[PDB]
């Protein structure tokens, strides 16, 4: 075969930016085996990347990322893979590509989780190419007709816009909404992020063709938004739909606390028989009476 | 305070009933009778109205104890 | 019917072997279902015995009766014979049988099928049988005498098995790739790989034996004789006792050479051993010649047994030998003297002049093979004033190494202590 | 499917960690009972 | 156990010093006394 | 499915490590 | 050093006993 | 396309041969490198050129190496030798035997001796065929030189200057002379307490005695030429902190619950 890359690595040392790029191309072709030799010479590729380059700035990044990946330093491999730019070619069944994708996803999730809690303006910038790689993975997962678990990646990365987009522009919107609500209530811990996700969920619910008022009221109970639930009830009673409101008020009494119930009742106070018996439901007279009778 | 801590542990873990018996199996086998009682009561609070099986398995030997 | 009776007894043994295979498969299923991502090592410990006891009729009946789950890959075995783990183990047995039959063509085809299947099925508890399959893939391509695509294939497999934090597969792949490099004498490549790779600190003792042997060989050819000697002594200590005769013979041969290079004299028990006398006899002659210090006998031994030296591979080492033969002379002189003069050293070593003896001894000091001083005002080599080595930190350092080792063993044992429910 | 591979890799890593962790916890509880 | 098949394969505790070739000690001592 | 399983395993790991910490401390007190 | 060596040997004996006990228990359960 | 480029490369190669068989070499070699890069240096397992023009590429690389050594340009020699080793050792079956090969292999071995890279020297020897090391002179001479050097016959290795199989093995002998003097200086370092000027001059071969201060002006083991030079005499406390570190480590390992 070749049995030695020493000649190819030596081609790099020359001062000709036409020989250098062929050396880089052969070196990438053979990095599948000769990372051991190329590792000691990586520094030359490092400096070659750190210049104008003339296609060296392009290909040397990928070569150095590949050799560092083979070596074991993923932290340094990521920087050069990002610097590669368009030469990464996310769409290919390569183990190096898969591993760098995983490392980049983990790095992005860590960075987002870390910087989310910090102030609104005091945020350490993300790398735009790293964001682009993450979004390319998002879009590939969407294109694979794999709508689910893109929500999971979005949840981990703490970015909502993708979460909203993937959970809307997908089949089985009810099923995806149920999965998202299960995740939001069960697994995730951060209360602020949970409230943000639930706000997105209720927005999606309401903008649905047939709003799921019961799940909307559940999410609103979680958010502690008596004004919003009161407005929902007001709209639901202005429009001719009474059984919806009946069950909504029953569930509101069964779940929400006394303070929330009092606040929503006050908001409603601010035919009238419907409103009066809604107030009675929320106060719980009939709930307790029915339980005692049972 | 030890017993109150164990009871609080049960109060924290009531949402995942299968999870608590893992915590309280070791506490139930404690030489401190107050910690043992706290373990029992924590299992009770956690698996209240659940009828779990490992919780009952842990409670029965404790039901047969020499301490009051 | 003597033939019929022999066949009947053979088929009884065959039924016993099928029962053993059934037990191994049950062990594999217990491994996969229950915790302890292990017990495949138990299933595989008897692998050499199963391979030895395998038979054509046995495997034919086994392929006919088994693989009932799904898939028609039985047509990749039946013409050659006339679940997550069970297919892998049974197929490993089948490829081993084709090896034993020497039908390397179908052996390699089916082995490539194994590699495609393992790549498709990314499982961890399976990775041990995967490592054994990789070992046998290297063996089949060795018998085919290509060992060319082997490099790249095992190397990518090593990348996979190190990206997944495995130990057994890591060790097996590293050893196989080192052997691939040595087969073509790519010693620089092997040295770079060893320098840039970390051998798993918890791998099978046999993988330690092989890795230590290969690293010692690299060091010996790289002119790190003390490192090679200690590494191969560790390899010999790690190697099995009542088996692996060929591995032991190779290690003994090259370690004898490396010690002669260091300037020492190998133990005679080696050559006296029943299993090694015939193989090591050329090296026994070599050691006799060097100890006698006679270039004529050394040269005649070399000329007589060059063939075995091609077969093993030591010539560079066997001339570095001559070098360390004069070195052996000077080391013995410094071992049995304290203030000998340069003229006396020259006379005893049969050197040409005290000037030449002075050069030789000074360089020996440099290399630290005699570890003395020298003084050419009066033309005599002084030795270091031996100090009472117990009122110093060397006993503390030795006992510290041994104490840390014992503490580590206790910690490992108390960790490995398991309670199965 | 690439994200599926990512998820399986993470799942296997955490599963192995949890397996050895439960092994160790069982042993520690046995010693504590002693 | 495992076999490394991949690698092809005086009752006495004799000593190296026994193989040396030199005159009989009687002859050596005789010559020594003769010349001294 | 996979994300839920991953979160389950993460939580199990955290729970098991805190349990081990507790067992270590309890063992120390038992020795005393 | 002597103390630590003795302690390590004792720990190895304990683990040998544990391995034998686990073997016995799993064999009995299987049968 | 391909054939026309091959013919042009052959023509410029023969032009270079006619030219020398200095600068003109330099730029001609640069142009040849660019042309062969438009072509391919190494078929690299999948192009399978099997080119008489690939043999020609090896040849032009050889002439580049000779020009480099004539110019006394070690980095260029290293580059050309790496690529020549690739060509020699990789495609042995397809390519035919290069009669003009062992000279350069021995030249590289001698260069390794001169640079004092003994490990690489011996790896190269191991790569080489076993028979050649004895049958041939071009390889055997560097082998013999290293054998003398590692045996310690510095007088013999000096005397072995004359037997140069070819003129190419020049100025590498001089770098080897420098390395030999450095090794002798290292022997004087690690041994030879209290050495004198005249014996040092006789042993460590200096230049003219008026330049005898050489290696004392550069290596300068704070010699202190006290007439005799004294060798500058170049060559009891409890490490309690380290020992306490070790003992605390023992206590930690004993007291940890695990």
């Amino acid at each position: 075969m070749i049995t030695s890359a020493a000649g190819i690595i030596s081609l790099l040392d020359e001062d000709e930016p036409q020989l250098k790029e062929f050396a880089l191309h052969k070196l990438n072709a053979v990095v599948n085996d000769f990372w051991a030799e190329i590792s000691e010479s990586v520094d030359k590729i490092e400096v070659l990347y750190e210049d104008e380059g003339f296609r060296s700035r392009q290909f040397a990044a990928l070569v150095a990322s590949k050799v560092f990946y083979h070596l074991g330093a993923f932290e340094e491999s990521l920087n050069y893979a990002l610097g590669a730019g368009d030469l990464f070619n996310v769409n290919d069944n390569s183990e190096y590509v898969e591993t760098i994708i995983a490392k980049c996803i983990d790095h992005y999730t860590k960075q987002c989780v870390e910087n989310a809690d910090l102030p609104e303006g005091e945020k350490k910038p993300i790398d735009q190419r790293l964001e682009g790689i993450v979004n390319k993975m998002f879009q590939r997962c969407l294109d694979d007709h794999k709508y689910k678990q893109a929500i999971g990646i979005a949840l981990e990365t703490r970015r909502l816009d993708v979460f909203e987009k993937t959970i809307l522009e997908s089949n089985d919107v009810p099923g995806m909404l149920a999965y998202s609500l299960k995740l939001c209530m069960s697994l995730m811990q951060n209360k602020q992020f949970r409230n943000k996700v639930l706000r997105v969920l209720v927005k999606i619910y309401m903008n649905l063709e047939k709003p799921d008022f019961i799940n909307v009221c559940q999410c609103l109970i979680f958010l502690d938004d008596p004004q919003a639930v009161s407005d929902i009830l007001e709209k639901l009673v202005k429009e001719d739909n009474l059984l919806m409101a009946y069950q909504i008020c029953f569930d509101l009494y069964e779940s929400a606390s006394q303070q929330f119930l009092s606040s929503v009742i006050q908001n409603l106070r601010t035919p009238k028989d419907q409103t009066l018996k809604m107030i009675k439901i929320l106060s719980g007279e009939m709930a307790i009476e029915l339980h005692l009778q049972f | 305070v030890r017993r109150a801590a164990v009871e609080s542990l049960g109060f924290i873990l009531f949402r995942t009933p299968e999870q608590c018996p893992s915590v309280v199996s070791l506490l139930s086998e404690s030489y401190n009778p107050h910690v043992r009682y706290g373990a029992a009561m924590a299992l009770g609070i956690c698996c209240a109205g659940t009828g779990n099986k490992e919780a009952i398995n842990l409670l029965e030997p404790m039901t047969n104890d020499p301490v009051n | 019917t003597a033939a019929a009776a022999a066949e009947h007894s053979q088929r009884e043994l065959d039924t016993v072997t099928l029962e053993d295979i059934k037990e191994h498969v049950k062990q594999l299923e217990k491994a996969v279902s229950g915790k302890e991502p292990r017990f495949v090592l138990r299933a595989l410990r008897m692998l050499p015995s199963t391979s030895r006891r395998l038979n054509h009729y046995v495997l034919y009946k086994a392929v006919q009766g088994f693989f009932t789950s799904n898939n028609a890959t039985r047509d990749f075995l039946l013409p050659f014979l006339e679940l997550p783990e069970v297919e892998a183990y049974l197929q490993l047995l089948v490829v081993i049988f084709m090896m034993n039959s020497k039908r390397y063509k179908e052996a390699q085809k089916i082995s490539d099928d194994l590699m495609q299947k393992i790549s498709t099925q990314n499982r961890r508890a399976l990775d041990l049988v995967a490592a054994k399959c990789y070992y046998y893939h290297a063996r089949v391509y060795e018998f085919l005498d290509k060992l060319d695509v082997v490099r790249s294939f095992l190397h990518a497999r090593l990348r996979t098995a190190t990206l997944r934090h495995d130990a057994d597969g890591q060790a097996t792949l590293l050893n196989l790739l080192l052997r691939n490099y040595l087969h073509y004498s790519l010693y620089d490549q092997a040295e770079k790989l060893v320098s840039k790779s970390v051998f798993p600190e918890q791998a099978n003792n046999n993988e330690w034996a092989r890795y230590l042997y290969y690293t010692g060989r690299i060091k010996a050819i790289q002119l790190e004789y003390s490192e090679a000697r200690r590494t191969m002594t560790n390899a010999l200590r790690k190697a099995p006792q009542h088996t692996a005769v060929g591995f032991k013979q190779t290690v003994h041969k090259l370690l004898i050479v490396v010690e002669l290079l260091l300037g020492e004299i190998p133990d005679r028990l080696q050559f006296r051993q029943p299993s090694l006398k015939r193989s090591l006899m050329p090296y026994f002659l070599l050691t006799q010649a060097v100890r006698t210090g006679n270039l004529a006998k050394f040269n005649q031994v070399l000329d007589q047994f060059g063939e075995k030296f091609q077969a093993d591979g030591t010539y560079t080492l066997i001339i570095r030998l001559r070098h360390n033969v004069i070195k052996t002379g000077v080391r013995m002189i410094s071992l049995s003297y304290s203030r000998i003069s340069l003229a006396d050293i020259a006379q005893k070593l049969q050197l040409d002049s005290p000037e030449d003896a002075e050069f030789i001894v000074a360089k020996a000091i440099r290399d630290g093979v005699i570890e003395a001083s020298i003084n050419h005002e009066k033309g005599y080599v002084q030795s270091k004033e031996m100090i009472d080595i117990y009122s110093t930190r060397e006993p503390q350092l030795a006992f510290h190494q041994r104490i840390s080792f014992c503490l580590d063993i206790h910690n490992m044992s108390v960790k490995a202590m398991r309670f199965p429910p | 499917s690439g994200l599926r591979q990512y998820y399986l890799s993470k799942i296997e890593e955490l599963q192995l960690i949890v397996n050895d962790k439960s092994q160790n916890l069982r042993r520690l509880q046995a010693q504590r009972n002693e | 156990d495992d076999e490394f098949e991949e690698f092809p394969a005086h009752v006495w505790e004799d000593n190296w010093d026994d193989d040396n070739v030199e005159d009989d000690f009687s002859n050596q001592l005789r010559a020594e006394l003769e010349k001294h | 499915d996979l994300y839920s399983r991953y979160k389950k395993l993460q939580q199990e790991l955290e729970f098991l490590e805190v349990q081990e910490e507790y067992i270590k401390d309890e063992q120390k007190n038992l020795k005393k | 050093y002597l103390a630590s060596l003795i302690r390590s040997v004792v720990a190895l004996h304990n683990l040998i006993n544990n391995k034998i006990a686990n073997r016995d228990a799993e064999k009995k359960e299987g049968q | 396309t391909s054939g026309a480029v091959l013919q042009a490369a052959t023509g410029m190669y023969e032009q270079l041969k006619g030219e020398w068989n200095l600068s003109k070499c330099g730029e001609e070699l640069g142009r040849l490198k660019l042309v062969l890069l438009e072509l391919n240096f190494l078929p690299t397992t999948g192009t399978k050129l099997t080119k008489q023009q690939l043999i020609l590429a090896r040849d032009i690389l050889e002439i580049g190496a000779q020009w480099s050594i004539l110019r006394k340009d070690i980095p260029s020699f290293e580059r050309y030798m790496a690529q020549l080793k690739c060509y020699y050792f990789d495609y042995k079956e397809q390519l035919p035997e290069s009669a003009y090969m062992h000279q350069l292999l021995g030249l590289n071995l001698l260069f390794l001796l001169s640079q004092n890279r003994v490990a690489e020297f011996h790896t190269e020897l191991e790569r080489l065929p076993a028979k050649d090391i004895q049958t041939n002179v071009y390889i055997k001479h560097p082998v013999s030189l290293e054998q003398y050097l590692m045996e310690g016959s510095y007088n013999k290795v000096f005397l072995a200057k004359g037997n140069i199989p070819a003129e190419s093995y020049t100025f590498f002998i001089d770098i080897l002379l420098d390395t030999i003097r450095d090794e002798i200086a290292g022997c004087i370092e690690k041994a030879y307490e209290k050495i004198l000027f005249t014996e040092a001059t006789r042993i460590l071969f200096f230049n003219t005695p008026k330049k005898m201060t050489d290696y004392a002006k550069k290596r300068g083991w704070v010699l202190g030429p006290n007439n005799y030079y004294s060798f500058a005499s170049q060559q009891t406390t409890i490490p309690s902190t380290e020992l306490a570190k070790q003992v605390i480590e023992y206590a930690r390992q004993l007291e940890m619950i695990v």
